[PDB]
């Protein structure tokens, strides 16, 4: 009685192109992309620095 | 059941009635209800809403 609920702005579709763009930016660039243009790096070669 | 007349929910709302004249279940539901919201751009623009 005059209790309703609001949906969120964003749905759940878009929170995992979200994630998924974060996963697909620390694969292939390591840390990089955090800080500037993304940069490309083979994995075997992040994992060394890590 | 054959002597029951009313219905109830977990939270104690009538939610279904049995007719009188013809023993019949009727069930209840209230009339919608719900927010209004106006969108609308600056007065410093247009006065369409
Ligand atoms: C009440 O009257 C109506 C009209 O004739 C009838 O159909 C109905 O069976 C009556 N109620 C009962 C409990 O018999």
């Amino acid at each position: 009685n005059g209790l309703t609920v609001l949906p969120p702005l964003l749905t759940d579709e878009m929170i995992a192109q979200y994630t998924s763009a974060l996963l697909a930016g620390t694969i292939t660039s390591g840390w990089t992309f955090g800080a500037g243009p993304a940069l490309q790096i083979p994995f075997p070669m992040q994992m060394a620095y890590r | 059941l054959p002597f029951q007349q009313f219905g109830r929910d977990i939270v104690d709302t009538t939610d279904a009635v049995r007719d009188p004249q013809t023993l019949e279940i009727l069930d209840i539901t209230p009339c919608s209800f719900g927010g209004v919201s106006v969108i609308t751009p600056g007065t410093n623009t247009s006065n369409q809403v």
